[PDB]
């Protein structure tokens, strides 16, 4: 099988600025070679076929060229909007095979997270259950660290992480942890702790809540 | 446009059709050779209401609306104008749709009469691409 | 206008057929050629095959002799379905036309054994972790629902801007998925923020109160 291999893996983009990406095949494809843009919970749209003809209502900014082994995707003067997946395809060759993606992501200055924590609530303290909730709210970039206590000491288990894709509007990320005990292994201690450590700051930030008073 | 042999061979290799789905350059080369003469222009009326059009003669019927047809499926998604330009970009992107079938280039008459089983590298012998 | 419209469970078992539907407008199903492509986890695109006009198949040799892509263009529909599936199997599914240009919506296909179980929703005020500056952010989770997806809007839809909905995590055969949203924190709670969660595989919705 043609193996499609892309470059880079991952831009960061300046809004205004252009961009190359690349896509490179193990064996000459001629001019069979398309590139599709996927947005996410979005199909792919095609932007480009045959390397370099274009595509009805396709903006005119992106533009393609290439041929043999090496092609590349041009986007001249990048938008916010342009944020998503890119793939090539080839077609000479039976099975048709696609590169791993590039990820077109958005610079952004910046931005540190917005933490809350949140004790379980008791509705699920009367099935047996208590998760505790932190939320990591519109920082960047997406590196970001977090660290559970309860009493003080360290916590690694029962805990769940999930990280949002890239805002459409200000180009930030959000992060959820999530902290999950039984109901009377929540009520043994009395602090719970959410500690966020970012490039914005060499000190923690750092929320907490005591179960009581 | 009537093109020369090599010129042609050129052309063709710039869209990608040497070695498209395994069949060597040759094999258009000398597809267009029996189909057109290599001339772009190349139109034939069939006896059914269909036309065959351009440098590859691809058929009304099946493959390009020209609005005249009847049972017309449009299979490449253009009108037959598309196939009688100068840039054969039209003609080529149909001819790779129409070789994707299982029925690779017996699609065309003039192919598998004056082609097929031969050795059709000699159409591109000589040339310097 | 050319529309692809997928259809065909969400969720199979583990050695049985995942079967998918394409359903085409405004192109006569013989007068094309049409494919199924899939997306697995770290965004994998493998182009499953197509189906020409005369009926010949083309199949990505890696399903060979589990896949079978069928035509009725009565119905002006095309099939997939691919037999004795495995978790490996697991991907997002599309239908396309071979030219590229016209794709349906996608569709996330989960082979487990696990049962299909209603989510928990739960509630997220500060409680103890008192919120004392200008903004309040609250949310939901929802916690032990399988397969995906569930859905979450705030206030019937009326509150959109400042939420949050983070993608679920599975562990142990169980989905759990949190939302935030936030408020002016005057106006809380003195106006009513409320969650509410769809899970339309257990024929769930649920309005939960902040």
């Amino acid at each position: 099988d043609i193996v499609l291999t892309q470059s880079p893996a991952t831009l960061s983009v300046t809004p205004g600025n252009s961009v190359s990406l690349s896509c490179r095949a193990s064996q000459s494809i001629g001019n069979n070679l398309h590139w599709y843009q996927q947005k996410s919970h979005e199909s792919p749209r095609l932007l480009i076929k045959y390397a370099s003809q274009s595509i009805s209502g396709i903006p005119s900014r992106f533009s393609g060229s290439g041929s043999g082994t090496d092609f590349t995707l041009s986007i001249n003067s990048v938008e916010t909007e342009d944020f998503g997946m890119y793939f090539c395809q080839q077609s000479n060759s039976w099975p048709y095979t696609f590169g791993g993606g590039t990820k077109l992501e958005i610079k952004r200055a910046d931005a540190a997270p917005t933490v809350s924590i949140f004790p379980p609530s008791s509705e699920q303290l009367t099935s047996g259950g208590a998760s505790v909730v932190c939320f990591l709210n519109n920082f960047y970039p997406k590196d970001i660290n977090v660290k559970w206590k309860i009493d003080g000491s360290e916590r690694q288990n029962g805990v769940l992480n999930s990280w949002t894709d890239q805002d459409s509007k200000d180009s930030t990320y959000s992060m959820s942890s999530t902290l999950t005990l039984t109901k009377d292994e929540y009520e043994r201690h009395n602090s719970y702790t959410c500690e966020a450590t970012h490039k914005t700051s060499t000190s923690p930030i750092v929320k907490s809540f005591n179960r009581n008073e | 446009k009537v093109f020369g042999r090599c010129e042609l061979a050129a052309a063709m290799k710039r869209h990608g059709l040497d070695n498209y789905r395994g069949y060597s350059l040759g094999n258009w080369v000398c597809a267009a050779k029996f189909e057109s003469n290599f001339n772009t222009q190349a139109t034939n009326r069939n006896t059914d209401g269909s036309t065959d059009y351009g440098i590859l003669q691809i058929n009304s019927r099946w493959w390009c609306n020209d609005g005249r047809t009847p049972g017309s499926r449009n299979l490449c998604n253009i009108p037959c104008s598309a196939l009688l330009s100068s840039d054969i970009t039209a003609s080529v992107n149909c001819a790779k749709k129409i070789v994707s079938d299982g029925n690779g280039m017996n699609a065309w008459v003039a192919w598998r009469n004056r082609c097929k089983g031969t050795d059709v590298q000699a159409w591109i012998r000589g040339c310097r691409l | 206008d050319v529309q692809l419209q997928e259809s065909g469970p969400s969720l199979v078992k583990p050695s049985q057929t995942l079967s998918l539907t394409c359903s085409v407008t405004g192109d006569s199903i013989t007068s094309d050629y049409w494919s199924w492509i899939r997306k697995f986890p770290g965004n994998r695109l493998e182009y499953m095959g197509y189906v020409s006009y005369s009926g010949s198949t083309y199949y990505n040799p890696s399903l060979k002799s589990r896949i079978s892509i069928t035509r009725d263009t009565s119905k002006n529909q095309y099939y997939l379905d691919l037999n004795s599936v495995t978790t490996e199997d697991t991907a997002t599914y599309y239908c396309a036309n071979w030219d590229g240009d016209y794709w349906g919506q996608g569709t996330l296909v989960t082979v487990s054994a696990a049962k299909t179980t209603p989510p928990s929703v739960y509630p997220l005020a500060p409680g103890s972790a008192a919120q004392t500056n200008s903004m309040v952010t609250l949310g939901c989770l929802v916690k032990g629902y399988f397969p995906e997806p569930v859905t979450v809007t705030w206030n019937s839809g009326s509150l959109s801007s400042g939420v949050h909905t983070f993608p679920a995590v599975l562990q142990s055969d169980l989905y759990t998925l949190s939302s935030s949203v936030t408020v002016p924190s005057s106006t809380w709670p003195s106006e009513t923020v409320t969650c509410n969660v769809a899970h339309p595989a257990s024929s769930t919705k649920v309005d939960k109160k902040i």
